[PDB]
C-alpha cells in the first residue's frame, strides 16, 4: 500500500511529514514476511 | 502505405487526430478537421 | 507572466522539456494564493528530475481553487478539467483580478457545466453544442431549458472578495520510472568507480 | 488517461511464410499527449 | 431555505419520509464553504 516498494524511491520524494508513515507500512509487510518465513522454517526444522 | 487517421467524430464536430508519413519524415496534428469519406495521398511530379 | 489565460473548458497544456526547472524563480515571481503538492514533498524538487513535466493552464474562480485537488467532486472536476487520483505534482494558484478583472466584468471566460457524461482524466471537450438539459431534444442554436457553456462570470474586481479569478498552473509529471528530461538546479559531480 | 503511444518493429522475412511462426517484441516509438476521444480509425494509402 | 434558523441552543429537528431524495437541485441553489460525510460519498448520495 506504499507509493513504492523501493525506499530509496520514497526518500527522493517525500520528507518526514510523509516519508515516514510510507516507511511503516513497508516496515509492517516486511517484518510480516520474516515472520512468515521463519514460522515455516520452525515448521520444517521439527519435521527434518 | 502513409499513415493513419484516429477520432471520435471525423465530421469536424469534435477534435481529431491525423498522422503522415512522407519521404522523409512524420507529421503528426490533431484538428477539428472535417475529413473526406474516403482519404489518400496524390503525390506526383509537378513540372513548375 | 502570460498576457491572459486559457478558459478551464479548453484548458492550455504545455510540455516542458529540455530545461532546469528551478521553482525558486516562480514564488520570488509571484506570492502566491497555494503551492500545494501530491505524490511528492515541495522540499525535494530541487534533489530530482522529472522525465516530463506538463504545464496545465486556466483561470478559475476563488470559490473553486480548491476543487482542482485529486479526486473531488464539483462542477470544473466533472466537466471541464480533470486529474486522475494518482496524480503527480503540483498546484500552483495566486489572486489576478489585479491583471485579469474588468470593472464591468470579463466575460471571455466561458466554462460549461452542460455535458452528456463526467469528463475523463486529462480531456477536453470543445463541442460546444446544445445540451439537451429539457427532456426532449433541443435543436438549432437553442432550446427548452437547455444552454452551452455557461456565459462565463462577473468577474468585477472590488466585488469578489476571495471570489475573483484565481490563476492555476497544475504542474503534472513523473519521475524515477523513465529518463527524466526537465532537472532540478544541481549541478553533476565528475563520476568514480 | 489522454495520452496516445505507439511501438514498433522491422522483421526480415522469408519466401516460407508472411506474419510468420517466430518471435518478435515491439518498441515504443513517441508519446503525443493529444487529450481527444478516439473509436474509429482509418489507414491512408498514396496514389501518384 | 427558510426564513430564520432555531438558534443553536434550541436546534430545530426535521424529519423528511416517504420521498425521492435527489440532491443535485438543491446543493447548487446555494453555494457553501463546507461539504463534508462521514459515512458515505457525495457522489455516491444520489445512488443509495
Ligand atoms: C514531408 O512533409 C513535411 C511537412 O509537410 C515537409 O517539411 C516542410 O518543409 C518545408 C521546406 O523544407 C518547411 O518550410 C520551411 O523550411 C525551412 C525551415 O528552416 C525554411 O527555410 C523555409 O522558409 C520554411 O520556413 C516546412 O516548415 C516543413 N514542414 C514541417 C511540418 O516541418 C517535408 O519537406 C516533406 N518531405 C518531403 C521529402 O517532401
Ligand atoms: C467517446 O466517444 C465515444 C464514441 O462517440 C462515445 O460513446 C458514445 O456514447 C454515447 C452516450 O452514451 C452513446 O449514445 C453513443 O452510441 C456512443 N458511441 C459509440 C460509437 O459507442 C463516448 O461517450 C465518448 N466519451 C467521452 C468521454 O466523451
Ligand atoms: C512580466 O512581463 C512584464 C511585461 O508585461 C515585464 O515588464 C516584467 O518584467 C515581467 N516579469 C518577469 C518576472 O518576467
Ligand atoms: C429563500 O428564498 C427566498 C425566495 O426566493 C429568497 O428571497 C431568500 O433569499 C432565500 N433565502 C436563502 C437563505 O437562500
Amino acid at each position: 500500500g506504499a507509493i513504492s516498494s523501493v525506499l530509496n524511491d520514497i526518500l527522493s520524494r517525500l520528507d518526514k511529514v510523509e516519508a515516514e508513515v510510507q516507511i511503516d507500512r513497508l516496515i509492517t509487510g516486511r517484518l510480516q514476511s520474516l515472520q512468515t518465513y521463519v514460522t515455516q522454517q520452525l515448521i520444517r526444522a521439527a519435521e527434518i | 502505405i502513409r499513415g493513419w487517421i484516429f477520432g471520435t467524430t471525423l465530421d469536424s464536430k469534435t477534435q481529431s487526430l491525423l498522422i503522415v508519413n512522407n519521404a522523409t519524415n512524420v507529421v503528426i496534428k490533431v484538428c477539428e478537421f472535417q475529413f473526406c469519406n474516403d482519404p489518400f495521398l496524390d503525390v506526383y511530379y509537378h513540372k513548375n | 507572466n502570460a498576457t491572459r489565460f486559457a478558459s478551464v473548458y479548453a484548458w492550455n497544456r504545455k510540455r516542458i522539456s529540455n530545461c532546469v526547472a528551478d521553482y525558486s524563480v516562480l514564488y520570488n515571481f509571484a506570492p502566491f494564493f497555494a503551492f500545494k503538492c501530491y505524490g511528492v514533498s515541495p522540499t525535494k524538487l530541487n534533489d530530482l528530475c522529472f522525465t516530463n513535466v506538463y504545464a496545465d493552464s486556466f483561470v478559475i474562480r476563488g470559490n473553486e481553487v480548491s476543487q482542482i485537488a485529486p479526486g473531488q467532486t464539483g462542477n470544473i472536476a466533472d466537466y471541464n478539467y480533470k486529474l486522475p487520483d494518482d496524480f503527480t505534482g503540483c498546484v500552483i494558484a495566486w489572486n489576478s483580478n489585479k491583471l485579469d478583472s474588468k470593472v464591468g466584468g470579463n466575460y471571455n471566460y466561458l466554462y460549461r457545466l452542460f455535458r452528456k457524461s463526467n469528463l475523463k482524466p486529462f480531456e477536453r471537450d470543445i463541442s460546444t453544442e446544445i445540451y439537451q438539459a429539457g427532456n426532449k431534444p433541443c435543436n438549432g442554436v437553442a432550446g427548452f431549458n437547455c444552454y452551452f457553456p455557461l456565459r462565463s462570470y462577473g468577474f468585477r474586481p472590488t466585488y469578489g472578495v476571495g471570489h475573483q479569478p484565481y490563476r492555476v498552473v497544475v504542474l503534472s509529471f513523473e519521475l524515477l520510472h523513465a529518463p527524466a528530461t526537465v532537472c532540478g538546479p544541481k549541478k553533476s559531480t565528475n563520476l568514480v568507480k | 488517461d489522454g495520452y496516445f503511444k505507439i511501438y514498433s518493429k522491422h522483421t526480415p522475412i522469408n519466401l516460407g511464410r508472411d506474419l510468420p511462426q517466430g518471435f518478435s517484441a515491439l518498441e515504443p516509438l513517441v508519446d503525443l499527449p493529444i487529450g481527444i476521444n478516439i473509436t474509429r480509425f482509418q489507414t491512408l494509402l498514396a496514389l501518384h
